[PDB]
């Protein structure tokens, strides 16, 4: 998620788990899990002409 | 007849590190975890040294 703000309300809250087999990459947490808090990055230090 | 050139280099980054150790006796955190016990006048002269 990365704390980003919602674009569309989704409505039907139903067992997506069952309905595995759609979608690209589907993982599912119990209450919270440590790989939520990543914050790898790349950075560009300058560019010289 | 020449046409002129230019050039495009990318360096990166290199990563060290550095590290220092630094000890401290058992009978130091026996003197600076008391927690309000002791206090007399030979204890001072220890916890202060």
């Amino acid at each position: 998620p990365a704390g980003i703000i919602p674009t569309g309300n989704v409505l039907s809250t139903i067992e997506v788990c069952a309905h595995r087999c759609i979608f690209d990459f589907f993982k599912q947490i119990r209450s919270d899990d440590n790989s939520l808090y990543s914050a790898q990055f790349d950075i560009l230090l300058g560019t010289y002409c | 007849v020449d046409q002129p050139v230019h050039n495009y280099m990318v360096k990166r980054i290199h990563k060290r590190s550095l590290s220092a150790a630094f000890a401290i006796a058992s009978e130091a955190l026996s003197l600076l975890s008391n927690t309000y016990v002791d206090g007399t006048e030979i204890d001072s002269s220890l916890r202060i040294r």
